[PDB]
RNA sequence: GCCCAUUCGGGUCUUGUAAUUGGAAUGAGUACAAUGUAAAUACCUUAACGAGGAACAAUUGGAGGGCAAGUCUGGUGCCAGC
């Protein structure tokens, strides 16, 4: 009988990981850019502010589906984020649903920082361990739990 | 800010509110009633440790600061804004870990 | 292992040894006392 | 055992003195004892005893020099 | 001058886990030390981001960014190969106090350990060619790297054995 | 602990059983007392179901 | 500690073919294929069967083999079935592909590439013993030139040691590997990428994978017996990917 | 049948640091819903 | 009147060293890292391994 | 086709030995043949160099079929008593490997010289 | 016997208690002397002293317990609270 408890992710301390170096991964999400056009802040011009280090962006299929489907409104954020600047993921799962494709993505691999602004994805997010959130504030944006924020 | 806007208040002992609560170390056992001289009026003031509660006797010129509960207690009364922090020119802190001596 | 002590089981090869057989006794001996 | 050693030494005859930096280095001892450093730069060069003079001295971190 | 910089939050368990990690990685005292490197790298970094965000070939780009590398190579935390402006914002806290000299006597050798590193580095037996430093915290420079040695003035170099020793040799000899 | 001293909380050892009746020994204190009766309650419990 | 005369149980475990020799301390132990010499020095069960046989049994050294790690960390399921035919990209010599012949059997096959030469040899000289091997000493970037001598193979097994790990085993998947099938890749980070670390080029190699339509479905890290290796493990879908 | 029991004595004190973490959330989750409330 | 205060309280380099060697062998029991490798012969992984127990992270 | 194929030329030979003595100085180093198989077949091995004027050179030979085996970069220096000289010791040492450690301050210099002989291969 | 995770689970002598115990290195000090300085202190030097509880005694808070032939309040025995 195949029990399953997936290990901590041998590239975590308690909660320190130490696997975010410098330059790093984000995973950008459908209100955060939303959030960031009506703040008028920038994507990657914003994070270097944020965060001092070379983010590269990341958006996955499953929110080019959700920005996409979010019809005529967002054309701004489609355009936005057809960046030739940041990558692109690939996912295979069923069900374009934004938060459970995030935190899985996330929870599997512990070296992303997941770039969110909605209450029930940071929710999640700060409830697992030992990855890092940004959120859209104020006029810039802000870091939950990086161990070195400056 | 509290009492004008000083965060103390010299202030003088009228009596031991409560000595004959049997239950020892409570709520109605550790106050006093302090009277304030910077406008002249009475307040209840929650004295720590009744072991330590018994310096502070008549007029020792008491020297009061707020209160500020971090939580919900199990019998704690509620309207008791005001601790004692330093008596007739000593801390009380420093008396209950007999460091220093009560000058009279 | 030496062939004058290759058991024919791993019974007989844990009698074979001393630490063994000094901490079971004395183990065994507390825990009757301890019963007792 | 010491040495002495000067070094920046500019000539000035418009008091008719030699001023320098000196740089003593003793590998053990203390400090090089002015007296005996002033009759040993008098030594060294063509002076008194009397007419030679050391002043401004701080031992540098560490001992030695 | 106020060197050391309060972070964004100091009660926090991640942070919490970051100076245990550290700490007891590097041998350090207290978390002074480890803010007082995180300002520096930040400040460094921070002045980085402006010579970044704008353009190239301005002069002002051009020989800060040579001045801003040169300092970095100088201290060490760079290597040779990636001496362009970037890497710079690339830098890490990790390998920018590794540099000092505790852990670079124990990467050197001759301690055994951190502790005993810094130690016997405040016990002033370790000179960097002629100068004895009983300071830990040099951020020793790439060139003076190799001249790490027991001082001459030192019993574990060459010089008159210490006290204890001699003591010992006295009433072990009555 | 919040405002109290260690000679506040030291130990209260328990006296023993007299020497007068060491024939039928081992006084016997409070905690062995509810181990017996809470067992005497239960035996008596499932004696009347 | 597990000398050699001590008695030990074969007891068998989930993934058929490997046994757990439990004696006093355990072992990993599969059942060997030619019997009576050892391939890269590990010791050797021997139980006796009743005319008496004798059959004997390897042990499985996990901090010289890759797989071995990831079968004692536990993985849901490999696909190396005592039946399939295993394709093994990096065959370095026989110390890991005599473990992955005598998983397979009598039966399969198992298809070991390799690129050097000298370990070329040895593989060889080792393939003559068993027969349910096929030595090639081609390189695993070129998958026409030996696409001539092996077919529709039902697992691969990846150890290559360069970055291009993912275009070698798609190259080798599309062109080899059936449809449904599995592919069980080892990555050493610091192999492949020395710069960034080690979750980072996991992430980054298993979304190349699903780029190239391998679905993974198990990432182990094999952390006690190697550092920062991972084992990767997929089905090749083809059709119907989500 | 003594780690048993050690384990079970354990599992005591974590049930009542479990008590006062939820006695504690509980109170500051109805100061929170009424907080909520007073801007009414 | 103060309470009995620690030895490994005294230097706080201490208690950073003292905090982090026990943390060190606090995370052995929630990982399982990396301590050299084979270090004599191999005489078996010696703690014993479980068969129905998958320590595998898997992909939704 | 001669038998000791990857020969370093002349620029990485003095970069791969001085590595060599600053290991040498710093405690990493394993000198000689049988020391460096049992090291290789140890785990613990950064690289391997041989010297390819030995006067039987299947005495080091041997090593090929360890290293590229257990995949660790190996390469061949045109003098056993040059790189005796960089290992510091008074015998000519045929067969030096550096030992790996993350608590060694020539960890830069070694992946520098890791990374050149892994491309010149 | 240890440690970790809402619980049953996981992992580990490579884990704790013992002056069993050994010698090495020191500056706080103390101090000849020299140094600095208008003179003198301090630092920088430095002979001779200067460590085991290194008692040559680091504090300030905070979270929990547990113990009686003891005390007190309440009640639907042997309980609940302070
Ligand atoms: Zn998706």
């Amino acid at each position: 009988l195949t029990r399953n408890i997936p290990q901590v992710s041998s590239a975590l301390f308690f909660q320190y990981n130490q696997a975010i170096k410098p330059p790093y991964q984000v995973l950008i999400d459908t209100n955060f850019i939303n959030f960031s056009i009506q703040k008028k802040v920038d994507i990657v011009r914003g994070m270097m502010d944020c965060l001092l280090a070379k983010c590269n962006p990341l958006i996955t299929d499953c929110v080019m589906a959700e920005l996409e489907k979010l019809g005529p409104k967002y054309r701004i954020a489609l355009k936005l984020a057809r960046d030739p600047r940041i990558k692109r993921l690939s996912c295979s799962h069923k069900g374009t649903y934004a938060n459970d494709c995030l935190v899985h993505r996330v929870l599997q691999h512990k070296c992303y920082i997941v770039a969110t602004n909605d209450a029930g994805l940071k929710q999640r997010i700060r409830k697992i361990p030992g990855i890092p959130l940004m959120s859209v504030g104020g006029h810039a944006y802000v870091i939950e739990k990086l161990p070195d924020v400056f | 800010s509290p009492f004008g806007g000083s965060s103390h208040a010299k202030g003088i002992v009228l009596e031991k509110l409560g000595i004959e609560s049997k239950q020892p170390n409570s709520a109605i056992r550790k106050c006093v009633r302090v009277q304030l001289i910077k406008n002249g009026k009475k307040v209840t003031a929650f004295v720590p440790n009744d072991g330590c509660l018994n310096f502070v006797d008549e007029n020792d010129e008491v020297l009061l600061a707020g209160f500020g509960r971090k939580g919900k207690a199990k019998g704690d009364i509620p309207g008791v804004r005001f601790k004692v922090v330093k008596v007739s020119g000593v801390s009380l802190l420093a008396l209950w870990k007999e460091k220093k001596e009560k000058p009279r | 292992m030496n062939r004058k002590e290759r058991k024919s089981t791993i019974l007989e090869t844990l009698m074979g040894d001393e630490a063994s057989n000094k901490y079971f006794k004395r183990k065994y001996n507390e825990i009757q006392e301890k019963s007792t | 055992a010491v040495t002495i050693r000067t070094r920046k030494v500019i000539s000035n005859p418009l008091l008719a003195r030699k001023q320098f930096v000196v740089d003593v280095l003793h590998p053990n001892r203390a400090n090089v004892s002015k007296d005996e450093l002033r009759e040993k730069l008098a030594e060294v060069y063509k002076a008194e005893k009397d007419a030679v003079s050391v002043f401004g001295f701080r031992t540098q971190f560490g001992g030695g020099k | 001058s106020k060197t050391y910089s309060t972070p964004k939050r100091p009660y926090e368990s991640s942070r919490l886990d970051a100076e245990l990690k550290l700490a007891g990685e590097f041998g350090l005292k207290n978390k002074k030390e480890i803010y007082r490197i995180s300002f520096q790298l930040s400040k460094i970094r921070r002045a980085a981001r402006d010579l970044l965000t704008r353009d190239e070939k301005d002069p002002k780009r051009l020989f800060e960014g040579n001045a801003l590398i040169r300092r970095l190579v100088r201290v060490g935390v760079l290597s040779e190969d990636k001496k362009k402006l970037d890497y710079v914002l690339a830098l890490k806290v990790e390998d920018f106090l590794e540099r000092r000299l505790q852990t670079q006597v124990y990467k050197l050798g001759l301690a055994k350990s951190v502790h005993h590193a810094r130690v016997l580095i405040t016990q002033r037996h370790i000179a960097v060619g002629k100068q004895i430093v009983n300071i830990p915290s040099f951020m020793v420079r790439l060139d003076s790297e190799k001249h790490i040695d027991f001082a001459p003035t030192s019993p574990f170099g060459g010089a008159r054995p210490g006290r204890v020793a001699r003591r010992n040799a006295a009433r072990k000899a009555e | 602990a919040k405002l109290v001293h260690d000679v506040q909380k030291k130990q209260h050892r328990e006296r023993s059983q007299l020497t007068s009746r060491s024939r039928y020994g081992f006084l016997e204190k409070h905690k062995d007392y509810v181990k017996r009766a809470q067992d005497f309650h239960r035996k008596q419990s499932t004696l009347k179901v | 500690g597990a000398r050699g005369g001590a008695k030990v149980v074969i007891e068998p475990h989930r993934h058929a073919g490997v046994y757990i020799a439990r004696g006093k301390e355990d072992l990993l132990v599969t059942k060997n294929m030619a019997p009576g010499e050892s391939v890269y020095g590990e010791k050797r069960i021997s139980v006796e069967e009743p005319p008496p046989t004798k059959v004997e049994y390897r042990v499985w050294n996990p901090f010289r083999s890759k797989l071995a790690a990831g079968i004692m960390g536990g993985l849901d399921e490999l696909f190396i079935a005592p039946g399939k035919k295993v394709l093994y990209l990096g065959a370095a010599s026989g110390t890991s592909v005599s473990h992955v012949s005598d998983v397979v059997g009598p039966e399969g096959v198992v298809y070991a590439v390799e690129f050097s030469h000298r370990p070329g040899r040895e593989l060889i000289s080792m393939a003559k013993k068993r027969p349910n091997i096929i030595p090639i000493i081609e390189d695993a970037r070129h998958p026409q030139k030996y696409r001539m001598l092996i077919g529709m193979v039902d697992c691969v097994f990846a150890d290559v040691a360069q970055p291009d790990q993912a275009r070698i085993i798609a190259l080798n998947s599309h062109m080899f590997l059936k449809d449904q099938g599995g592919v069980v890749i080892s990555i050493k980070a610091n192999c492949i990428d020395s710069t960034v670390d080690a979750e980072t080029v996991f992430a980054r190699e298993v979304q190349k994978l699903r780029e190239e339509r391998i679905k993974p479905l198990e990432q182990l890290t094999l952390e006690p017996y190697e550092r920062d290796h991972c084992i990767v493990v997929g089905r090749y879908m083809r059709s119907g990917l989500k | 049948s003594k780690r048993k029991e050690q384990k079970a004595s354990q599992r005591k004190e974590r049930l009542k640091k479990l008590a006062k973490m939820e006695e504690e959330k509980s109170q500051r989750d109805k100061e929170k819903k009424k907080e909520y409330f007073a801007q009414n | 009147l103060t309470p009995k205060r620690n030895k490994d309280n005294r230097n706080s380099r201490v208690k950073k060293r003292k905090k982090y060697q026990k943390a060190q062998k606090k995370l052995k029991s929630v990982r399982a890292v990396y301590s050299g490798g084979q270090s004599g012969v191999y005489e078996g992984e010696k703690t014993g391994i479980k068969k129905g127990l998958t320590r595998s992270v898997k992909f939704k | 086709n001669p038998k000791a194929f990857p020969l370093a030329d002349a620029a990485l030979t003095q970069q791969i030995l001085d590595v060599v003595q600053q290991a040498a100085n710093l405690r990493q180093l394993k000198k000689g043949a049988n020391e460096a198989t049992k090291t290789l077949n140890r785990g613990i091995s950064e690289f391997i160099i041989m010297a390819a004027d030995c006067e039987p050179i299947e005495i080091l030979l041997h090593l090929p079929l360890l290293c590229e085996d257990k995949n660790v970069p190996y390469v061949f220096v045109p003098s056993r008593v040059a790189l005796g000289r960089a290992c510091g010791v008074s015998r000519p040492v045929i067969a030096a490997s550096i030992t790996t450690n993350d608590a060694s301050a020539i960890k830069t210099q070694i992946y520098a010289v890791k990374d050149k002989i892994e491309t010149l291969l």
